[PDB]
């Protein structure tokens, strides 16, 4: 029992251990599973979004695309004007255009009887 | 009832300048477009520049490019056409125009 | 004295199995926390990629709306002036309204169906 | 590292079994981007679980940042459908204004001139496509 004192140096350090022992049993991982479900949901949310950005980004090509076609049409209002009247027989882009805008009409019925078929079948 | 009248022509030497006019009536001019057109007495017309209602969307012949220049004052209906660098292939009478019509000419003869 | 050391002695036969249970519990959660910065990092690149995305839909739209801005620019001297204006005449015209009545009627189509696929992917 | 793992995940470390070492390399879940390490004591234990929840700290943090950046996107998706509606709809208004122009231009400029071959045969073509339609 001289210097036999080491059983403080066996008393303290069993309650470090302890002690943290009952730190450990504290904590939890509720945080860190909000984390987990957060992470889930977010992806869900731009999914949707990222999806429906393609499907209007298809819708701004064509729009693009279509007011490009129809500024094209104009400047061929534009060189009627210009054209003289001697030199009006030369002026055959106006021909091209209606002839293009039937076949057109032609084109775009056949779309919308065919659009229409599919929202019936998307019905039953 | 669209009315032109142009002048400015005359009679000039190779690689020289004129400017020519023409003043436009019965019509509301700022809304139309115009052009400068010429027929040499043996050959057939030619559109040599365009302009837009309002002085944008112009263009020019290539024979031209370079050597025209193409304007208008919408305040005053007059059409204006810089010739320079003047070649005796540019010896025509110079008509101001649209789809509507035409004015009498300005002859412009370039002597050789 | 000795009898002391069979307390000790049997607490660590009763904190032996707790660092065990503790450790690999551990193991579990730090398992977790690693998946989570690898999917949140996954996350963060896709969010800015789409963010990109949009930006180059948020420019093309503008470039749309010059292009349409352009094109009424260049239609109303045109319509006005065209507003300052015959058994041929009459027929010709019948034809040509015969057109611009069908493509009213197209694009009325055209409206009413992209109007009802509107309530319908709601 | 390369080889250099290999030549320090061997033998064990600070006093580990080399049995129960061996054990966590073969139950390692990603040796692609981890190794073993020796925890010793409730301490490293401890040391542990705070850093979880440090980083845990940071991760939610982003989370709600790119949350933020949802909404705006969502709002963004919104605006742009709507911008779309009026752009098809503008364009669509200035295509039938552009056919107006462009046939007042064709009765004016050929006025006065015989109905003409091709004119009617667009007139069969327009007559059909209005009955195709009734």
């Amino acid at each position: 029992q001289l210097l036999c004192q080491d059983v403080e140096n066996f008393q303290k350090f069993v309650k470090e251990q302890k002690q943290v022992q009952e730190e450990i049993s504290r904590m939890s991982s509720k945080a860190m599973l909000k984390v987990q479900e957060d992470i889930k949901a977010l992806k869900q949310l731009l999914s949707v979004a990222s999806s429906g950005l393609q499907r209007n980004a298809l819708a701004i090509d064509k729009l693009k695309i279509e007011t490009a076609e129809e500024l094209k049409n104009a400047e061929i209002a534009l060189r009627t004007q210009k054209t003289p009247p001697g030199l009006q027989h030369e002026n055959t882009a106006p021909a091209d255009y209606f002839h293009t805008l039937v076949q057109q009409f032609e084109v775009q019925l056949q779309q919308y009887r065919q659009q229409i078929e599919e929202l019936e079948n998307h019905l039953a | 009832q669209v009315q032109l009248q142009e002048s400015g022509g005359g009679l000039v030497q190779p690689g020289g300048s004129l400017r020519l006019s023409c003043a436009a009536s019965g019509f509301t001019f700022s809304n139309y477009a115009m052009s400068w057109v010429r027929q040499a007495p043996g050959k057939g017309l030619e559109v040599v520049s365009d302009i837009g209602s309002g002085g944008d969307r112009i263009t020019y012949a290539d024979s031209v490019k370079g050597r025209f220049t193409i304007s208008r004052d919408n305040a005053k209906n007059t059409l204006y056409l810089q010739m320079n660098s003047l070649k005796p292939e540019d010896t025509a009478v110079y008509y101001c125009a649209n789809q509507y019509g035409r004015g009498p000419g300005t002859q412009v003869t370039v002597s050789s | 004295l000795e009898n002391l050391i069979n307390k000790w002695s049997l607490e660590l036969e009763d904190q032996e199995k707790h660092f065990l249970q503790q450790a690999t519990q551990v193991n579990a959660w730090d398992r977790t926390l690693m998946q989570n910065g690898e999917r949140i990092t996954t996350l963060h690149r896709e969010m800015e990629k789409v963010k990109l995305d949009q930006k180059r839909l948020d420019q093309e739209l503008d470039f749309i709306l010059s292009q349409q801005k352009e094109l009424e620019d260049l239609l109303t001297p045109l319509e006005e002036s065209v507003k300052e204006q015959q058994h041929a005449d009459e027929e010709r015209e019948k034809t040509y309204k015969l057109a611009e009545n069908i493509d009213a009627q197209l694009k009325r189509m055209a409206q009413d169906l992209k109007e009802v696929i509107e309530h319908l992917n709601t | 590292s390369p080889v250099q793992i290999k030549q320090l995940i061997q033998n064990p470390l600070s006093g580990v079994d080399p049995i129960i070492w061996e054990q966590a390399k073969v139950d390692n879940p990603d040796p692609e981007r981890l190794i073993p390490v020796p925890m010793i004591g409730f301490k490293e234990l401890l040391r542990r679980l705070e850093v979880q929840d440090q980083m845990t700290k940071q991760h939610q943090s982003r989370l709600d940042i790119i949350s933020e950046d949802i909404g705006e996107l969502q709002k963004n998706q919104t605006t742009t459908m709507a911008k779309i509606g009026q752009y098809k709809r503008k364009l669509m208004e200035l295509s039938h204004r552009v056919l107006q122009v462009l046939i007042k231009q064709e009765i004016q400029r050929k006025s006065g001139f015989a109905i003409q071959a091709e004119e009617e045969q667009l007139r069969v073509q327009l007559d059909t496509i209005q009955s195709e339609l009734n």
